[PDB]
């Protein structure tokens, strides 16, 4: 049917976006998806949306919110640079690693309970993770839950008089112990967040394994050389470290002993002038921000 | 999606294979297989991409200043590369299949063996099919190709590329094994090339190579081994060059008419 | 949720008095400084003899410089050819 | 889901332009498939594979199995590419101007 | 040339489950006899001295090159056949040939693992293996893939970096020099090979001397030097030399513990043209972890 | 001069993607354009969902949303909803009439 073949449409394949196309704060991951046309339909207009790109766009990428709006529009913004962020970390070929060394989040490992341990802290997790929920909506975590809660009574007013009747005679220093697990143990069942939102690893930014090495002509590379540029001429306030900008993303460099000195000389506009910086390791934080560390290679 | 082409006459080429060069097992291998490895690579790499819709001879000159597309480059040249060698060494680029023909003499045109002449200080065929069977088997320590080539200055003039190396385009021609030692005559030419590339001013960073291949002979073990085995690719190369379609490498210099 | 002000149909859509940027003209920039500079460190100081200089080849041939001090502003052209496209207004 | 979960897969060009619909002929018993990218809706249409042949009950069961399937995949290429780099740098391949450069340049 | 057999590799005698009796033979017997030859018809020491010794002797002189080529062929080809005993899989000659259907399969090489060393005893390789690649899963993935992208020859090396870039007394004590810091995956092109010690800094080299023999000839002409090839020249070498340094100095060797070969030679006969991950797969389900672990060096616990 | 005043330059956050165009004045315009107090709401408590009533008696929470002299701020300025706006002013008031505001 063509509900059918419009479900599977390239159209349908884009998920929907109403993020602001023009957004000011801080940028840590691509939010719009990159639509690229080719040169033949880009001579036609022709991007494979519902109306035709206005004429003055000379660009092959952009990225969209909307197919049509009130104001007879298409909604989008001639620029797909976020591709070029993407591969110009792998040009630097620096992979990226796990600051607290988790398992490798791309490999079906069998993981254990051993961090299972903490089922009063995640179970909890529900209601206690609603640092912005609605001031009712979140209340109707209360209600809904004490009634499926609530629901249970009878099954957990048996099992703890069959499996561990002393703890009920004793202290109840156990018997919460037994409650955390009796609701997760039927809840595992249920489906609570089943589908988990949080970024998988690197968010697909580098699939490359570490431990491989670099041959080239003149023997091994053994310390990846990247051209950069420095931001500012004083070290970031509080931190002993500056900022630079390596391949479409902020470092910060560590410099031998010394900080060059070009820096005094050049003062705010520092950043006019490229130096050459070796990429220590590049780690991945929660927010989806890569945390690149370099260093100011100078001549010597 | 990039699909196989046809090739004039491929029920006798399934059966009897290329006479005095490959079997039919050989030529099974070179081209019905590893064409169609090659083309379905290549339709994974670049569906759903702008290159999609370019010949893969177009692709590689697109891809050939690109790094991180050089395995797109890879499939694209050896693709183009499998078809200009399978072009000239066919026993008859046009389809008698109904015609049953079986006389097909082929002989080097005059302005091949001028040209021979001109840009090899008077050598003869033979002796140059000598220089090319010896270049191979010295600068081609593996896979790689040989091709005889005419630059824009109307010298036709041998060159050698290491695994999918482009004849196009000098700076992807391969034609030096930096894995092994090189002497400093060939550092210079190596410096001299990447002087030129640096004086383009064009944003891509490419340059302009007149280069065209008359002759393709593919080195790969694909082509050789079930046939000939290893270390015997020197009696491959000299049957091919001995049994090349002239038909095809005549048509390919430009004669200005 | 930040409140949307849509305008009742307009017999126009035009700006009465287009702000337009006048760049500075360098000419009276650098007579300015240099008027600074004799006020401080004196007339004729020698410390103001590179803003004499530059004055002198700015103002030589025009004493307000060869500019291009010409700057329109096309808003009302775009208003008026794009209004009846954006105004959302019902079809007829 | 998906792009939630992998933010930089939005940063691969997406062509919205059809060839044509018709000529679709996928066995997503596989996830690869000749004439079609991978991408997101490669997981996608393999997760509705599992769902529909009953491999898999919960969506969420197929959907996980689905994205290893779209790992290793992605592993593959990413070494395809840094290798075949490498090796034509041993061969005396050349080139003018690098992404990291374009980058400086601009 | 006794000088280059090994005891599994038996003429008529097929490593089963990885290689048939033709495919051995071509694989092997038929190309160590090529490449010696060739070694034979280039140096007249080729039955005197190691092959490791001609390939760590005659390295960086481009007249001696087809004595070192013929030389690192031969002793990667050795040193990737004599980790390899066989698997209980079905012979390659009895299975059907894979065709354009296995570039579509999905390799499961994230998801499942076999033969994996600590299942045999060798419990201090697979210790170093999950320390420098992760998990075991990540080292197989990353090794099968490395070599499953090599186009043409060469091979895919499991190495283990020598904490030894002092360069004083270096090569003088057996144990205290063999010290491995961290082991690593690297991938050699045609007769390529995997040491490190005695071709890093040969393109800088000659381009100094390049850069030599221009300034003497600008000297001759009579120039001013120049604006930036003074300060192109020096960031070239600066790069150059920064690229090659070690943690502690510039001596960066690494010793060879396990390599597959990638030469379409060894799995064209048997495996066919779409067959190279299946000759991968076996080749890892054949891969004796004990010979490995014997070469793997004793770790520098500097830490 | 070594220096440049700040309303001239941008300073790039640690961890954040760039494109060339973050470095030029255009970006220095269009961020001073689109600055708006979007982070109010969650330091905001009128905004949070608790009721403005209940804050009669804490003269420092309500003196936020009032000016130097004790104007209480527009809707078009606080961004409330309409009945925590009439309700923020009820409470201010209640608090002037008590003798805390």
């Amino acid at each position: 049917t063509l509900a059918e073949l419009l479900g599977r449409s390239r159209i349908a394949q884009v998920a929907n976006n109403h993020k602001p196309l023009t957004y000011t704060g801080k940028k840590f991951h691509p939010t719009h998806q990159i639509i690229e046309t080719k040169p033949s339909t880009l001579y036609r207009q022709e991007w494979g949306l519902k109306s035709a790109i206005p004429s003055k766009i000379k660009s092959r990428y952009l990225v969209y919110n909307d197919l049509d709006t009130l104001e007879r529009i298409t909604t989008f913004e001639p620029r797909g640079g976020t591709q070029w962020n993407r591969l110009r970390f792998q040009e630097m070929g620096v992979p990226i690693v796990s600051n607290i060394g988790r398992q490798n989040p791309f490999f079906k490992y069998i993981s254990r309970p051993e961090d299972e341990s903490h089922a009063k802290l995640s179970l909890f997790k529900e209601m206690k993770g609603d640092t912005d929920i609605s001031p009712a909506a979140m209340k109707k975590r209360l209600k809904k839950i004490t009634a499926l809660i609530r629901s249970f009574q009878d099954e957990f007013k048996e099992w703890l008089v069959e499996n561990h009747p002393d703890e009920l005679k004793l202290n109840s220093n156990k018997l919460e112990d037994y409650v955390v697990k009796f609701l997760n143990k039927k809840l595992e069942t249920k489906t609570n967040k089943k589908f988990n939102t949080e970024i998988i690893g690197t968010g697909g930014l580098s699939y490359s394994l570490p431990g491989k090495l670099k041959n080239s002509p003149n023997g091994v590379i053994q310390r990846t050389v990247v051209p950069g540029r420095i931001l500012n001429v004083v070290k970031e306030n509080n931190d002993n470290k500056w900022l630079a900008a390596i391949g479409g993303f902020v470092a910060d460099v560590v410099f031998f002993q010394s900080p060059p000195s070009s820096f005094n000389s050049m003062g705010d506009f520092i950043r006019m002038k490229t130096f050459l910086f070796e990429i220590l390791e590049a780690s991945m934080e929660k927010n989806g921000s890569v945390s690149m560390h370099a260093r100011l290679l100078e001549p010597q | 999606i990039h699909v196989v082409p046809k090739l004039p006459n491929s029920k006798a080429l399934l059966q009897n294979g290329v006479p005095n060069i490959l079997s039919s097992s050989g030529f099974k291998t070179v081209w019905f297989d590893y064409q169609r490895y090659l083309c379905d690579k290549l339709t994974l790499a670049t569906a759903g991409q702008s290159l999609e819709s370019y010949y893969p001879f177009h692709i590689l000159l697109k891809t050939a200043g690109n790094p991180l597309q050089s395995n797109i480059f890879n499939l694209a040249s050896s693709i183009h590369n499998n078809h200009l060698f399978v072009e000239n060494i066919l026993p008859s680029a046009v389809e008698h299949g109904t015609n049953s023909n079986a006389v097909v003499k082929t002989e080097p045109s005059r302005l091949f063996l001028s040209k021979i002449k001109d840009s090899f200080n008077g050598s003869d065929w033979e002796v140059v099919k000598e220089e090319m069977i010896y270049r191979a088997e010295n600068e081609v320590l593996g896979q790689g190709w040989l091709f005889l080539v005419e630059n824009n200055e109307k010298k036709l003039f041998i060159l050698t590329s290491n695994n999918n190396g482009t004849p196009y385009y000098f700076p992807r021609n391969q034609s030096f094994d930096l894995n092994s030692a090189i002497s400093i005559d060939e550092f210079a030419t190596l410096k001299q090339m990447k002087e030129l590339i640096g004086k383009s001013t064009k944003l891509n960073g490419k340059v302009q190579d007149w280069t065209m291949p008359i002759i393709c002979v593919n080195l790969w073990d694909h082509a050789y081994l079930h046939d000939y085995g290893v270390g015997n690719r020197s009696k491959y190369v000299k049957n091919v060059l001995d049994n090349l379609n002239w038909s095809v490498v005549n048509n390919r210099i430009f004669s200005g008419i | 949720k930040p409140p949307v002000y849509r305008l009742p149909p307009l017999p126009r859509l035009k700006v009465k008095k287009p702000i337009i940027r006048q760049e500075a003209n360098k000419c009276l920039v650098l007579m300015s400084n240099l008027l600074q500079c004799w006020s401080s460190y004196g007339h004729m100081s020698p410390k103001c003899a590179g803003l004499v200089t530059e004055l002198k080849s700015c103002t030589s041939e025009s004493a307000l410089g060869k500019r291009n001090n010409v700057q329109k502003s096309n808003i009302n052209y775009h208003a008026a050819r794009l209004y009846d496209r954006i105004n959302g207004k019902p079809h007829d | 889901l998906f792009y939630k979960q992998h933010p930089w897969e939005l940063s691969r060009p997406k062509i919205l332009v059809e060839n044509e619909i018709g000529d679709e002929n996928y066995d997503w018993s596989h996830m690869l498939q000749i004439g079609r990218p991978l991408d997101g809706e490669s997981v996608i249409q393999r997760t509705m594979y599992l769902i529909k042949t009953k491999q898999y009950g919960d969506m969420v069961e197929a959907y996980d199995h689905a994205r290893y399937e779209f790992y290793a995949l992605r592993m593959q290429e990413e070494t395809e590419q840094q290798v075949a780099l490498e090796e034509a740098e041993m061969f005396g391949s050349l080139f003018g101007v690098s992404a990291i450069e374009h980058g400086i340049q601009k | 040339s006794t000088r280059y057999a090994l005891e599994h590799l038996k003429e008529g005698a097929p490593l089963k489950g990885l290689f048939s009796i033709e495919g051995l033979q071509k694989a092997w017997f038929d190309r160590v006899k090529y490449l010696d030859a060739k070694l034979n018809d280039c140096t007249n020491e080729a039955q005197q001295k190691p092959l490791e010794t001609l390939i760590h002797e005659n390295s960086k002189s481009a007249s001696k090159k087809h004595i070192v080529n013929y030389a690192s062929s031969l002793y990667n080809l050795k040193f990737s056949m004599s980790s390899l005993q066989g698997c209980i899989r079905t012979p390659p000659e009895e299975c059907p040939r894979l065709g354009p259907e296995a570039l579509l399969q999905t390799p499961d090489f994230n998801r499942t693992i076999s033969n994996e060393p600590l299942t045999t005893g060798n419990e201090r390789l697979q210790a170093a293996l999950i320390s420098s690649f992760g998990s075991l899963m990540e080292f197989r993935t990353l090794l099968i893939n490395s070599n499953l992208a090599i186009s043409g020859d060469g091979f895919t090396w499991l190495v283990a970096r020598r904490q030894l870039d002092k360069r004083a007394m270096r090569n003088d004590m057996p144990n205290r020099d063999i010290e491995y810091d961290k082991l690593f995956i690297l991938n050699t092109y045609n007769a390529g090979t995997p040491f490190n010690f005695s071709t890093s800094g040969v393109m800088n080299e000659l381009n100094n001397q390049y850069t030599n023999m221009e300034k003497q000839r600008a000297k001759e002409a009579g120039n001013l030097e120049d604006s930036e090839m003074t300060a192109k020249q020096a960031k070239t070498k600066f790069i150059y030399e920064t690229q090659q340094k070690g943690f502690s100095g510039k001596e960066v060797s690494y010793i060879p513990l396990l390599a597959i070969d990638a030469s379409p030679k060894t799995w064209l006969t048997d495996y066919g043209v779409f067959g190279k991950r299946e000759y991968l797969e076996r080749v890892w389900d054949s891969i004796e972890w004990k010979i490995v672990e014997s070469r793997l060096p004793q770790r520098t616990k500097i830490q | 001069t070594k220096k440049i005043d700040q309303s001239l330059s941008k300073k790039l956050p640690k961890g954040t993607i760039y494109d060339p165009f973050d470095f030029s004045m255009g970006r220095i315009h269009l961020d001073r354009k689109y600055q708006a107090n979007k982070n109010s709401n969650r330091n905001d408590i009128m905004k949070s969902g608790a009721n403005p009533l209940e804050f009669y008696a804490r003269p420092r929470i309500l003196s936020r949303y009032v000016t130097s002299t004790g104007r209480i701020q527009h809707r078009d300025i606080t961004g409330l909803s309409a009945k925590n706006q009439r309700r923020l002013s009820k409470a201010i008031r209640r608090c002037q009439a008590i003798g805390l505001m």
